[PDB]
RNA sequence: UAGUCGGGUGAUUAGCCAGACUCUAACUUAUUGAACGUAUU
């Protein structure tokens, strides 16, 4: 459409990618030069054109919290606190909004983890339902792509639904561009206390 | 009552308008328009015979809509609501969730009930053919779930109303800290040049949309955003820049400076030329100061072409 | 085979402890306290002498009846004697002991106890003064509560004469004693130990100087 | 170095660990687990980043639980700059309970609770005082809430007691001083910290006190 | 496997193919199909069912399209539900059917009597023998043992229970509960058996020894 | 420093130039309906 036109020649990705789509080789290569463009500073590091990162997270009757939110830094954040003040709890809920995107990098439409019934609601929260939204950022082309987990507790009749569908759709970019010509993707990665574990050589993984 | 005054002004009888009532929740158009950027929105339309029997009710009955109300009101739109804003330094915005589809007829008629200001008296009897001619029955198969429809003439009136309590308070409320208030439609927009008491009012808001709704309307916390004159600052896609003026902003009018180059080397095509001269006229509405400078910058011969 | 005395002696140096074991033996701890064994005797006793009667009256059909209630009752008998022959601590008092030694060690816990929710049971504790599942704490709270709860069950299991059983002898080791703790609890993690168990030797490691801050030079 | 060798007939992953060839089983549990973190996250990114001439330099977020699991001090001085030299544009997210890790880590990048919370604050922020550089006891004390001597030992308050004492007296070494005094050097030392500072004390309370008298005259 | 889940439960699932093993390795288009095409009588010319998978990181989905099956097996599912109707068996045997046999059978818990555990494990490869010999040891039982003379012998007991209870022993009420329950349990299995329209365990014994003689020459 | 605002230039959604701003802190959105601007009459 002219209107996708005018907003992916003004540098947008999705409207770039959802040209692409409708028209199947400019559209395509813009997609992915996007994704691959970027320089080499003075320190000799490279440094992508645009960075991807979580920007900020809020948290509402999810474990310990009422309602939180959160800043976080482009690089580095580090999160203190006493025991039980819900440091874990943090990582925890990015983790699971993370899972959306390596499920549809991996397949499309795929599923990501969902907030725990048993768990993850918070004790005395009057509205029986927890909620983790998430917005991240990818260039100045796609400065926001929001997420937000959802969960009623168990037993009650009214369930509130997650809204999953920007992951999926800046994760299906990265599947098809990579399909079509080799991208660099993005890593996610949790390391909780449970890697601290015992090592055994032998037992070999036949599951891929 | 309601039947006899639509009949009279419609000019049908009393029979058939009650006879289009029985299914009128059902007579809606349902069709997907395009997002700016992946997906689509769902519209539901009514039916013509609906719409003007919507209308008709509308004109019929006055409902009161506060001040602080922007969308939807007659001599009102964008350009007042971002200048009520523009003097002030500090910004912040909210949301509601699911806006039109959260108002039903429990809602309406609590409303009706609850208000101060002169609402119009409906007998018992038209209560199930007002709520037959206002509200959308999206499950054929569920009779109970009637809500407001984004797409049909009478939800702006509606709606506007059901928050004429909430915009009453909210309002107050603010004026007493030096907050400036402003809705468009499920927009809400608070501005103030005092530090730090911004940051109080979203769970203002939560209280109040408890006690007048309870569950039924919520705030959208992820669409909660700060702002101030170091970060951009925009009320209904209209920039305020930093001179405490309204602005189209700096990429829009770099856009259509493009569009101007490309006509005077004659490279437009009709539908883009069309497009543009239509984005002029916005332009020319909220910044008239930019056209000034583009027939500056174009030769007012140029513009004048282009715009006859 | 939770209620076992030397249960107390399994998996005692695998380095785990057995977290899953105390939880067992603390949900039977509360059943048998609302539920006395005596007074199932004395209802089964009530029960046989009944069915006694009614074979006496000439019907014949319930003397299978009779003989199984007869066995169950020497059972219950023989159960409650081998608890009285076992001199052991009541159930309700072994209970409370436990209670006072978590509470009392760890910082963050002020009450532990069974609830019957739906049809399970389930141990709550109260921490940082909300209530909350053992599967609520947090990773710190609930490895330090298990390793105490782990000691001090097989303790009570192990000093049946003593009034105070976690009195008892002992030597106990553990590695990184600071894992999971945040500063302000590294300064009376060892305190606190020592304070419960004051007759156990201890062998510990750490990489703390916070809980080196609360021992004599002397026991590095 | 990390090495793999095949001649024993099975294929073992070999590393020289403080100058000794051992195995992965053979090394210490805080070695061990750091280890595995940096070999995952290194092979992920090394098969997911192929265009790139340095791999590690791909995008990505890593999320790390208690960054500090297992480390010594020493250790803990380092983790964090060795972390983000290797992979320079991931965004790391991690907690700590280390005073140690967060003297290597700007203000800007820290969040932290409010001490009495009890979860209905709405937004987290940084600490006041700049934490990059800054001695360990003052972290302690200015943003963990943890102080510098542990507060349920009575020796803990005796150089406290000792300076109010001395306060109180005008400055001179009373009876009830001197007792105190003579029990700081027994217990901790004549070369202690705390005794230098009970001297250190005295004599400069004396010179106030000479000070005082010649003010008078 | 799907049409045996479907039969078994609305909505059940069966087995899907593997992307590490079922693709060919060299496929250009890095998916694979199982396509089966079933037949049910001239009403029902064509049942098409796909298996289907990609593998990961491709383009595009490849999912299985199993909805046919499903409704014939919802078909026999719901029907037999309402009135008791003949069901299809599905069944491999693979080379793994060839093992020791394991003298030391199990009690019966009372599965092996259950109509749909014809559908256990039937297309696992080896059968199960173990199955047949406890439900085979049952049908004996059942058949040397007298109909319902355990109702009876309940019936006789909750009528002598009914009687004590009506004399003014109050004490045995509890009991009588539990007899009543138990008995209707029995009447409720007797009546299910016989809602159920099922052949008497003589008669299937008789049924399975003529044909095991039949097939197999050296077992007369 | 960074981000932001945007007067100018620039076959012009880029780039470059000039000036400014900084509550922990914008993420530019949706039609045929409603309102507003323009055109038509
Ligand atoms: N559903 C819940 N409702 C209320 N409090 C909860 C819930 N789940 C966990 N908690 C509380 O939250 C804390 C969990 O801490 P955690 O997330 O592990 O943080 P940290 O790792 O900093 O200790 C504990 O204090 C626990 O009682
Ligand atoms: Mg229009």
């Amino acid at each position: 459409t002219k209107q996708y036109e005018r907003k992916a020649k003004g540098g947008n990705l999705l409207s770039a990618f959802e040209l692409y789509q409708r028209n199947s080789g400019e559209w395509f290569e813009m997609c992915r030069d996007y994704i691959q463009d970027g320089h080499v500073d003075e320190s000799g590091i490279f440094r992508p054109d645009n960075a991807f990162y979580l920007r900020r997270l809020t948290l509402k009757d999810f474990r310990r919290f009422s309602l939180l939110e959160i800043k976080l830094e482009e690089d580095l954040t580090v999160i203190i606190g006493n025991n039980g003040k819900g440091k874990t709890s943090i990582l925890y809920a990015i983790a699971k909004t993370l899972s959306w995107f390596v499920a549809n990098i991996l397949k499309e439409g795929g599923s990501g983890q969902r907030l725990s019934e048993m768990t993850d609601i918070k004790n005395d929260a009057e509205d029986r339902y927890s909620d983790v939204s998430s917005t991240f950022f990818f260039g100045k082309g796609l400065k926001s792509v929001p997420i937000r987990l959802s969960r009623s507790a168990l037993g009650t009749a009214e369930r509130r639904d997650s809204e999953v569908k920007p992951a999926k759709d800046l994760a299906d970019i990265w599947r098809v561009i990579n399909e079509v010509n080799t991208i660099n993707l993005p890593t996610f990665a949790l390391y909780n206390v449970e890697r601290s574990q015992p090592f055994n050589r032998n037992i070999k993984d036949n599951t891929g | 009552s309601v039947i006899r005054g639509l009949a009279a002004v419609l000019r049908q009888s009393d029979s058939d308008i009650s006879a289009f009532l029985v299914t009128a929740p059902r007579k809606y158009k349902v069709y997907k328009i395009p997002k700016r950027t992946t997906g689509f929105r769902v519209i539901a339309q009514p039916a013509k015979g609906l719409k003007d029997i919507q209308r008709a009710f509308v004109q019929l009955y006055s409902l009161p809509v506060h001040d602080a109300s922007m969308a939807y009101m007659k001599g009102k739109g964008i350009r007042d609501n971002a200048a009520a804003h523009a003097g002030n330094q500090y910004l912040l915005k909210a949301d509601l969730e699911d806006f039109f589809n959260s108002i039903t007829p429990a809602i309406f008629w609590r409303c009706i009930e609850m208000s101060s200001a002169q609402t119009p008296q409906f007998e018992p009897q038209d209560k199930l053919f007002i709520e037959k001619i206002l509200f959308w029955q999206p499950i054929k198969r569920r009779k109970t779930k009637l809500i407001l429809s984004v797409g049909a003439p009478s939800s702006p009136v509606i709606s506007n109303f059901c928050m004429y309590e909430f915009d009453n308070r909210i309002h107050a409320a603010c004026k007493k800290v030096e907050i400036t208030y402003t809705r468009y439609a499920d927009d809400l927009t608070f501005s103030s040049n005092i530090p730090d008491v911004l940051k109080a009012v979203p769970s203002t808001l939560e209280v109040l949309l408890k006690d007048l709704f309870g569950s039924a309307l919520r705030l959208n916390h992820s669409k909660t955003v700060f702002s101030s004159k170091a970060h951009n600052r925009h009320v209904t896609g209209i920039t305020i820049n930093n001179e405490e003026t309204l602005s189209l902003g700096r990429d829009r009018k770099r856009f259509i400076k493009h569009l101007i180059n490309q006509y005077k080397y004659g490279l437009l095509d009709n539908e883009d030329k069309a497009y543009l001269i239509g984005l002029l006229a916005f332009a020319s509405h909220i910044e008239p100061s930019f056209i000034t400078r583009m027939n500056e910058k174009y030769s007012l011969e140029l513009m004048e072409r282009l715009r006859g | 085979r939770r209620e076992e005395r030397f249960d107390a002696y399994s998996q005692t140096l695998g380095g785990a402890g057995r977290f899953d074991h105390f939880v067992e033996w603390y949900i039977y701890l509360h059943k048998r306290t609302v539920s006395d064994i005596s007074s199932s005797i004395k209802e089964l006793e009530q029960q046989v002498n009944d069915l006694q009667r009614t074979v006496d009256g000439g019907m014949v059909s319930v003397k299978s009846l009779l003989e199984q209630m007869k066995f169950k009752l020497s059972e219950a008998i023989e159960r409650n004697d081998a608890a009285v022959s076992s001199r052991v601590l009541t159930e309700s008092v072994q209970k409370s002991i436990v209670e006072k030694a978590i509470c009392s060690v760890v910082p963050s816990i002020s009450n532990i106890w069974v609830e019957m929710i739906t049809g399970s049971d389930l141990v709550k504790v109260t921490n940082d003064g909300h209530d909350v599942t053992i599967d609520q704490l947090s990773d710190g709270q609930r490895v330090f509560l298990s390793l105490v709860a782990d000691l001090a069950r097989r303790m009570v299991m192990l000093n049946p004469l003593l009034e105070n059983p976690l009195e008892g002898r002992g030597i106990v080791l553990i590695d990184e004693i600071e894992l999971h703790l945040h500063p302000k609890w590294q300064q009376e993690v060892i305190l606190n130990l020592r304070s419960a168990f004051p007759n156990i030797q201890f062998i510990i490691t750490t990489h703390s100087p916070i809980v080196l801050s609360t021992i004599e030079k002397r026991c590095i | 170095n990390i090495w793999v060798e095949m001649i024993t007939g099975s294929d073992l992953v070999k590393v020289t660990n403080d100058g000794h060839d051992v195995t992965i089983d053979q090394l210490s549990d805080g070695q061990r687990v750091f280890l595995s973190l940096v070999a995952d996250l290194a092979r992920r990114m090394v098969m997911l980043n192929p265009l790139l001439e340095n791999p590690l330099e791909g995008r990505g977020i890593v999320l790390i639980d208690e960054i500090e699991l297992h480390l010594h001090p020493k250790w803990q001085q380092e983790v964090i700059l060795n972390l983000r030299s290797a992979f320079p544009n991931i965004q790391f997210i991690i907690t700590t309970h280390s005073p140690i890790v967060l003297s290597t880590i700007e203000k800007r990048c820290i969040r932290e609770f409010e001490p009495n919370d009890d979860g209905d604050q709405s937004f987290l922020d940084s600490p006041d005082m700049q934490t990059k550089g800054s001695e360990n006891a003052q972290i302690l004390e200015q943003v963990m809430n943890v102080h510098s001597t542990p507060p349920g030992i009575a020796e803990s308050h005796w150089l406290g007691n000792f300076e109010l004492l001395l306060l109180d007296n005008s400055g001179e070494l009373d009876n009830h001083s001197q007792v105190l005094y003579d029990q700081i050097k027994a217990h901790f030392g004549i070369d202690s910290i705390e005794l230098k500072k009970a001297d250190s004390l005295i004599r400069i309370n004396k010179m106030k006190n000479k000070l005082n008298k010649i003010r008078a005259e | 496997s799907w049409f045996v889940a479907n039969i078994l439960k609305e909505g059940g699932s069966g087995q899907r193919l593997s992307e590490m093993t079922d693709i060919k390795n060299d496929a250009e288009d890095r998916y694979s199909d199982v396509s089966s095409t079933f037949f049910f009588g001239k009403g029902l010319k064509s049942v098409p069912i796909r298996l289907s998978r990609s593998a990961l990181g491709t383009a595009e989905r490849r999912d299985s399209e199993v909805k046919p099956a499903k409704d014939l097996a919802d078909i026999w599912r719901v029907i037999n539900e309402v009135n008791t109707i003949n069901l299809p068996t599905f069944a491999l045997y693979n080379v793994e059917r060839s093992q020791p046999f394991n003298r030391n059978i199990k009690d019966n818990t009372g599965r092996r009597e259950e109509r749909f555990d014809a559908y256990s494990q039937t297309l696992g490869g080896a059968g199960r023998f173990d199955h047949f010999v406890e439900w085979y040891i049952y049908l004996h039982k059942r058949t040397v043992s007298d109909i319902s003379s355990s109702i009876k012998e309940l019936e006789q007991q909750v009528n002598d229970l009914q009687r004590t209870v009506d004399g003014g022993m109050v004490s045995v009420k509890s009991l009588l509960e539990q007899m009543k329950f138990k008995l209707s349990e029995a009447i409720e299995r007797n009546d299910a058996a016989v809602s159920s329209r099922v052949l008497t365990e003589s008669v299937q014994k008789s049924i399975v020894e003529k044909a095991i003689c039949s097939v197999v020459p050296s077992i007369s």
